[PDB]
């Protein structure tokens, strides 16, 4: 059960600032289309 | 291109809007094209998701927008 | 293992907020899109 | 069969669901809330308590996703 | 000690019943703690659970006798969950019928039939025909004639309930009020204007100093032997329009409008 | 059984018999919680009041209610108030939703005053209590030996004392490689997740201070420190 | 059903229809209804008659309007609930190699 | 609207010569003022009715092509 702890400290936080900018993909396209 | 320059390397969220926010709006076209020959500067080391975005911006019937497309990613993976 | 499975649900509850959250943001980014291109 | 062991192990039952539709809420499992919400529904009407089933409802986390 | 209790109240001195309750409330604490909360019943506890019981019942009872309200609820509180049912060896005695049909008319004495029929669901289960009705019968026909709108029925039943007042009256009065309130609130209704023989008639008063007494404490001034309802009400309904709520119950109909346009423009 | 009885037994006015209650009460909480949510604000009042002596218990009641519920913000306020009975909560297996609550709000609260000066601890504005959880939880993650988990909660924060003491403590080189394969993942973290200047600059330039007293230092991960605060002096 | 048949019907002909018992009794029962509104009525004892209130002409108040305000956002409640789901297939198939 | 209010202020407090040309104009603004209470503002009430059920006809027709 230890590594799953550990790559959510690890790995994931460095996903995470990718995934927002996804987000803000949406946003994007609200206002292209 | 000095948001581009400024904010380079670390995606910055406030940074990208900013540059697809002016290629939407601000109708001339060499200015349109500097917007995404820009945004490959700012996500130089992040350029994952970068060929997701300016897949809207080929379709695009500016001649120059598809230049500055083209350009950019070479940019991003050069 | 046991140490850790009783801390790993409160690791955890954060990050399954985040989960679901991407869940409906990948549906909506591309549902957008389709109507973006037929346009 | 009514016996009185019959009631002793009722009280079991109820106690059971409580506990565990808290853990089920933080999965968010659409299927697990669905189908606890409607047994324990069923369950107070046939013990008749009026006042345990609008606290239950008031709530609204059934799910229709 | 707890016997005590018991004979104080058979020689209906319930003043000194109170004095001896506070040191009993401190002995009914280990009296919870004998009995399970039948997760195991066997028969050791049932001997715990009959003797708590005759506690309860002839101290329920107590307060039910007792007429200040203050203290009345909070003697009471505790005692109305406890003594309504739990009952020894699955469920029944003859006292069941009795206490049950005095806490079923305290609530419509509260005036609250929502909770006369929440109460009842529960009771359903377990008096279906094992009772059936019998003492119950006397909140149950009261409930049927108010729910027809039958005034008239429902008073019959009160007055005639004065032959069977043994701890009953601490209801009968309290219901008197109430059905002549209830009229007075529909026929406000109907009509603004009664002539003074009229008011005594529907409102079921039996006394014409009370009716005319009952008409100026609504406040409706009476002058030449002529009632005049027209001057309050104006007033009264002057100062309910004015009130702070209002601005979007109310809405207007550009506010629609507006909603609508904004739907299709995402 | 029911939760009537229990109900009855508050009302009493006599003080033992509401005492009794709360233990009674506190038995069935978790197996039954539906039927006490109605009667929530009577709950709420007994923990105001300053007479009770079991009084802290009062409020773990409607705490455990809320919880269960699903109001999971009812439930830390509660909970933090007493400031009673929470060392159980850490540590078991069911109840760790009012645990990653008040662990979320704290490293939220703290990088909001972070910015505005850089000492708030010794601001009142952080209760004691808060506090308290939050070394609490550096104590689970050591046991586990795994000081990923303790690096990065902290790191969220805005917490410069649990940082620096960390990297300090480090240095013993039982082997060398460990030492440095674990502040190797602290920086490269550093860059990316932290964006206020005073955070950033502040824990990457004593980093370069750590690493530095081991002899048998990698100059690899020194070098990165001084490029990326670009400071001559170093 | 009396009432919408006869506007102002005294009390005495109800009872004889519907074998009701008294005029005294009857009135109680009317007068308990149009507290919740259901008859729409009013009583006029001094006249002896019972006399229901409506008139239509409700199109000329706000009323309608109230009603069709809630038929409009029903229908657009409908719309979000196809354009959501549609895409969900198409997703897939996207994804997936075609021949 | 607001400058018509301060330029009568300006002809009693600054003493500008009263152009009553002004004052003529909006005299035929008080008078040829709809009046409410007027049983022409039922009328009006009606024919708002109408044009908001047919947009409620229209967007139940919205509906159907949007399921096709």
């Amino acid at each position: 059960l230890s590594n799953v702890n550990s790559d959510i400290y690890f790995k994931l936080k460095k996903l995470e600032k990718e995934y927002e900018l996804l987000t803000l993909q949406e946003d994007y396209i609200k206002d292209e289309q | 291109f000095t948001i581009a320059l400024a904010y380079a390397g670390t995606g910055n969220n406030s940074a990208v809007k900013r540059l697809l926010h002016v290629a939407v709006s601000d109708s001339n076209d060499d200015v349109r094209r500097a917007a995404v020959i820009a945004l490959g500067f700012v996500l130089l080391r992040d350029y994952t998701t970068v060929p997701r975005i300016v897949q809207l911006l080929s379709k695009s019937h500016n001649a120059h927008v598809r230049c500055g497309t083209a350009f950019a990613l070479g940019i991003a993976c050069a | 293992e046991t140490h850790e499975s009783g801390i790993k649900p409160y690791f955890e509850q954060k990050i399954q907020e985040t989960e679901l959250k991407i869940r409906s943001k990948t549906e909506n980014v591309r549902r957008l899109e389709a109507q973006r291109n037929a346009l | 069969s009514e016996e009185i062991n019959s009631d002793n192990q009722n009280i079991i039952l109820r106690s059971t669901m409580m506990k565990f539709l808290k853990i089920a809420s933080l999965k968010h499992d659409n299927e697990t809330k669905a189908m606890l919400i409607n047994l324990i529904l069923r369950d107070f009407l046939n013990n008749g308590e009026v006042d345990s089933a609008s606290d239950f409802i008031s709530k609204l986390e059934y799910p229709h996703t | 000690l707890t016997k005590s209790l018991s004979i104080a109240f058979e020689n209906g001195d319930y003043a000194a019943c109170e004095k001896l309750l506070p040191p009993i409330k401190i002995e009914l604490i280990k009296n919870n703690l004998l009995i399970p909360d039948l997760s195991i019943q066997n028969d050791i506890y049932l001997n715990d659970l009959m003797i708590t019981k005759r506690i309860l019942e002839v101290g329920a009872l107590a307060s039910i006798q007792t007429f200040n309200f203050d203290s009345f609820e909070n003697y009471f509180n505790q005692l109305k969950p406890y003594y309504f049912s739990n009952n020894h060896k699955l469920s029944e005695s003859d006292k069941k019928s009795k206490l049950i049909s005095l806490y079923l008319l305290n609530l419509l004495s509260q005036n609250n039939t929502t909770k006369f029929h929440s109460e009842l669901q529960y009771l359903d289960k377990h008096i279906k025909n094992l009772e059936d009705d019998s003492l119950l019968s006397y909140p149950i026909k009261l409930d049927r004639w108010l729910m027809e709108g039958s005034y008239q029925k429902a008073w019959d039943l009160l007055q005639s309930g004065s032959q069977n007042i043994s701890e009953f009256d601490s209801f009968t009065d309290i219901l008197k009020s109430a059905i002549r309130d209830e009229i007075a609130k529909n026929t406000e209704l109907s009509y603004d204007f009664l002539p003074l023989s009229n008011i005594k008639a529907l409102l079921f008063f039996n006394n014409e100093k009370e009716t005319e007494k009952f008409a100026l404490e609504r406040n409706w001034p009476i002058v030449n032997s002529k009632v005049y309802f027209n001057n309050q009400s104006k007033e009264k309904a002057d100062y309910e329009d004015e009130m702070m709520h209002e601005e979007d119950q109310k809405t207007n109909i550009i506010e629609k409008a507006m909603d609508y346009a904004i739907s299709i423009e995402n | 059984t029911t939760a009537a009885p229990l109900l009855a037994l508050l009302r009493e006015n006599q003080d033992s018999v509401k005492t009794y209650a709360l233990e009674s009460i506190n038995n069935v909480v978790d197996q039954l919680w539906s039927e006490i949510s109605n009667e929530l604000p009577d709950i709420e009042a007994l923990y105001d009041d300053d007479t009770f002596s079991d009084r802290e218990m009062a409020a773990l009641i409607a705490s455990k209610v809320y919880y269960n519920l699903g109001e999971y913000e009812s439930a830390v306020k509660y909970a933090l108030a007493a400031k009673d009975r929470f060392d159980i909560d850490e540590k078991s297996q069911f109840v760790e939703t009012i645990v990653s609550k008040s662990i979320e709000m704290y490293v939220q609260e703290a990088s909001k005053q972070y910015t505005k000066d850089e000492q708030f601890y010794t601001k009142d504005i952080i209760d004691p209590k808060l506090t308290s959880i939050f070394e609490r939880m550096i104590e689970k993650c050591l046991k586990a030996s795994e000081l990923k988990l303790a690096l990065g909660i902290a790191l969220e924060g805005y917490r410069l004392d649990i940082i620096e003491s960390a990297l300090k403590s480090k240095l013993d080189q039982d082997s060398t490689s460990e030492n440095v394969k674990i502040i190797n993942y602290l920086l490269t973290l550093a860059i990316t997740t932290v964006t206020n200047s005073k955070f950033r600059s502040s824990i990457l330039r004593k980093s370069f201070d750590f690493l530095m007293n081991m002899p048998n230092c990698d100059y690899l991960t020194l070098n990165k420190v001084v490029v990326n605060l670009n400071d001559a002096g170093l | 059903i009396i009432s919408l048949t006869y506007k102002k019907i005294s009390l005495r002909d109800i009872c004889l229809k519907l074998n009701l018992d008294s005029e005294q009794t009857v009135e109680y029962m009317v007068s308990r209804a149009i507290r919740d509104g259901v008859i729409e009525a009013k009583i006029n004892h001094e006249d002896g008659f019972i006399e229901t209130t409506e008139l239509l002409n409700i199109y000329d108040s706000e009323d309608p309007q109230q009603v069709f305000d809630e038929r409009i956002k029903f229908a657009n409640q409908l719309h979000d609930e196809y354009l959501v789901s549609m895409r969900y297939p198409e997703d897939k198939k996207t994804q997936q190699n075609e021949k | 609207l607001k400058d018509v209010v301060e330029y009568l202020d300006k002809v009693i407090n600054k003493e500008l010569p009263i152009n009553h040309t002004i004052l003529g104009k909006l005299q035929d603004v008080f008078n040829l003022l709809p009046n409410l209470g007027t049983p022409d503002d039922d009328e009006i009430d009606v024919e708002n009715h109408d044009r908001i059920n047919i947009s409620n006809n229209l967007q139940k027709a919205l509906t159907v092509k949007t399921n096709d």
